[PDB]
C-alpha cells in the first residue's frame, strides 16, 4: 500500500501563529490528496480536497499546497477553535491511505506536578488487594516519569500511567500512577515511595509514606 | 471473443469536453473503447433477467460489475486506479442489446 | 440535508462477526458510494472498503477476507460484517460517504459523516465497580477498581463540585477488568467543615456508590 508520512506527530502552538502541517508520499499522487480536521469526540470534517480546492463554509485561514510527494496544510493565523487532530488523505492509487494526523496543542509556560501519594484504605485491604496511587497534579510539558520504589527497591511491571487531556482553562496535565500488590506484598514493607522527573523540577521529587 | 472497436487511441473525441461515447451491448458480445490518455476497456452485457429488469454490465481494463435496471439506469462506476466512469443505459426489454451513453471525462491511466 | 445514523452493539466476544449498521436519512442511498473506516490511538485512521447499491463492492487487501459491506435500498441502510474478530480489531468505527466526479464534496473524499461507534473486542462479563476513598491546598480522591465495560460517571458533591476535579482515563488491569481515579484539590482549612462524596455510576451494570471521603 501507498504510505503517507505525516509531520510532526504532536505540534505545540500559540493563537495567532501561521502553522505548517507536512505530508509527504512514497509515489507521486499528482495533486490526488485531501485534507481533514478532527476535534475530541467529533468525526473528522473535510478542509481542502484536491491539494489546494478549500471546501464551502471553511476559513480563508486554511490553504493547501503541493504536488507529487510533498505537500503542505498552513493555517495563516491560528484561532482557538483551530486546535484539533488534522489528517491527510491519498486517493491515486487504492487502499485509500491516511496519515498518522497532527496533533496540534496550546503551547504554555513550564509547570511543575504537585506530587501527592495515596495508602490503600482499610475497605480494600479488607478486599483482599492493596493499591497505591500517585498524583502528578496541574503539569507542562505532558513528557514526565515516575519511578515506583518499595523501600530502596525499584518497581518494574505492577504499575500502570494514566494522563489526562490538557485542560481547557490552565493548560496543564495530570497524571495518576497506581502499585498494584497483594496483601502479604504491602504488609511485608514499610517505605512506599513515589519519585517525580519532571522538566520543571530541578531535582526529582520523592514523596514517601 | 473477439471485441467490436469504438474510438481512436491517437483521438480525444466522446472522451472530453462534456461528450460521450454511445455502445450497443449485445448479449454474448463484446466492445472495446479506445481514447487518447485513457486506458482501454471491455465492455460486455454478462446477465439479463425475463423483462428485462436486471442488465449486468462487466467492466474490464486492459473486471467490475454494474447493474443496470429500468428504475435506475444511470450508474457512476468506480475503476479503482483509473477513476470513474458514467453508464447512461437506455434499458427498452429483452431485445438482446443494452445501448449506453459512456462518460469517460473522469476515467486515467494508472501508468 | 443527508444524515448518517450508526447502530450496533459496543461489545462483542472474539471470534465472533462483528455487525453495524449505518441508516441514511432525507436522501436516496442508491445514487451514492457508501464507506467504512476506523480509528485507534495506535493504527490511525483506516480506510476499510466501499460500496454501492448496483456496483460491486471493493475493500481494503488487509481486511477483504474478512470483511463485507452490503447496502439495502429496501431498509435503507448500509452494513459492516467483519468475521474472526480479535482484540486487534477494537477500534472507532465510522460510515461515511465517498464522494465521485458528481456526488459529494469531490471524488474519494469523504464529506458526510457518521457519529462514530465504540467497538470493543472482549470476552469479558459484566461485572460492577467497587469504589475506594482515597483518603487526604490538599488532594483527595476516589479509586473506582474492577469493572467491565466502560464508562464509569464519577461526579463529586452530586454535581456541585466541578474546580480542580480530574477523572483520569481507565486502565486494563491483568485480570482484564479497569481501574479509574478521580481527584479533587481542595483547601486544607475545608478538612473538617466540608463533607466530601465521590457519585460514581455505572450504567451497564446498573451500580451507583456515594463514598464518604475524611482522613
Amino acid at each position: 500500500e501507498l504510505q503517507m508520512t505525516q509531520s510532526p506527530s504532536s505540534l505545540s502552538a500559540s493563537v495567532g501563529d501561521r502553522v505548517t502541517i507536512t505530508c509527504r508520499a512514497s509515489q507521486d499522487i499528482s495533486i490526488r490528496l485531501n485534507w481533514y480536521q478532527q476535534k475530541p469526540g467529533k468525526a473528522p470534517k473535510l478542509l481542502i480536497y484536491d491539494a489546494s480546492t478549500l471546501e464551502s463554509g471553511v476559513p480563508s485561514r486554511f490553504s493547501g499546497s503541493g504536488s507529487g510527494t510533498d505537500f503542505t496544510l498552513t493555517i495563516s493565523s491560528l484561532q482557538p477553535e483551530d486546535f484539533a487532530t488534522y489528517y491527510c488523505q491519498q486517493f491515486n492509487s487504492y487502499p485509500l491511505t491516511f496519515g498518522g494526523g497532527t496533533k496540534v496543542e496550546i503551547k504554555r509556560t513550564v509547570a511543575a506536578p504537585s506530587v501527592f501519594i495515596f495508602p490503600p484504605s482499610d475497605e480494600q485491604l479488607k478486599s483482599g488487594t492493596a493499591s497505591v496511587a500517585c498524583l502528578l497534579n496541574n503539569f507542562y510539558p505532558r513528557e514526565a516519569k515516575v519511578q515506583w520504589k518499595v523501600d530502596n527497591a525499584l518497581q518494574s511491571g505492577n504499575s500502570q500511567e494514566s494522563v489526562t487531556e490538557q485542560d481547557s482553562k490552565d493548560n496543564t496535565y495530570s497524571l495518576s500512577s497506581t502499585l498494584t500488590l497483594s496483601k502479604a506484598d504491602y504488609e511485608k514493607h514499610k517505605v512506599y515511595a513515589c519519585e517525580v522527573t519532571h522538566q520543571g523540577l530541578s531535582s526529582p521529587v520523592t514523596k514517601s509514606f | 471473443m473477439r471485441c467490436v472497436g469504438v474510438g481512436n487511441r491517437d483521438f480525444v473525441e466522446g472522451v472530453s469536453g462534456g461528450a460521450w461515447v454511445d455502445l450497443v451491448l449485445e448479449h454474448g458480445g463484446c466492445v472495446t473503447t479506445m481514447a487518447q490518455g485513457k486506458p482501454t476497456l471491455d465492455f460486455e452485457l454478462t446477465k439479463t433477467t425475463a423483462g428485462g429488469l436486471e442488465y449486468t454490465v462487466v467492466v474490464t481494463v486492459h473486471g467490475v460489475t454494474a447493474m443496470i435496471t429500468p428504475r435506475s439506469p444511470s450508474v457512476e462506476v468506480k475503476l479503482p486506479d483509473y477513476g470513474e466512469l458514467t453508464l447512461d443505459c437506455e434499458p427498452r426489454s429483452g431485445t438482446g442489446h443494452l445501448k449506453c451513453k459512456v462518460r469517460m471525462e473522469k476515467l486515467r491511466i494508472k501508468g | 440535508e443527508v444524515q448518517l445514523l450508526e447502530s450496533g452493539p459496543g461489545l462483542v466476544k472474539p471470534s465472533e462477526t462483528l455487525s453495524l449498521t449505518c441508516t441514511v436519512s432525507g436522501g436516496s442511498i442508491s445514487d451514492f458510494y457508501w464507506s467504512w473506516l476506523r480509528q485507534s490511538p495506535g493504527k490511525g485512521l483506516e480506510w476499510i472498503g466501499y460500496a454501492h447499491s448496483r456496483v460491486s463492492a471493493y475493500y481494503n487487501p488487509s481486511l477483504k477476507s474478512r470483511v463485507t459491506i452490503s447496502v439495502d435500498t429496501s431498509k435503507n441502510q448500509i452494513s459492516l460484517r467483519l468475521s474472526a474478530v480479535t482484540a486487534a480489531d477494537t477500534a472507532l468505527y465510522y460510515c461515511a460517504r465517498q464522494g465521485t466526479g458528481t456526488t459529494g464534496v469531490s471524488e474519494d473524499s469523504f464529506d458526510l459523516w457518521g457519529q462514530g461507534t465504540k467497538v470493543i473486542v472482549s470476552l469479558a462479563s459484566t461485572k460492577g465497580p467497587s469504589v475506594f476513598p482515597l483518603a487526604p491546598t490538599a488532594a483527595l480522591g476516589c479509586l473506582v477498581k474492577d469493572y467491565f465495560p466502560e464508562p464509569v460517571t464519577v461526579s463529586w458533591n452530586s454535581g456541585a463540585l466541578t474546580s480542580g476535579v480530574h477523572t483520569f482515563p481507565a486502565v486494563l488491569q491483568s485480570s482484564g477488568l479497569y481501574s479509574l481515579s478521580s481527584v479533587v484539590t481542595v483547601p486544607s482549612s475545608s478538612l473538617g467543615t466540608q463533607t466530601y462524596i465521590c457519585n460514581v455510576d455505572h450504567k451497564p451494570s446498573n451500580t451507583k456508590v456515594d463514598k464518604k471521603v475524611e482522613p
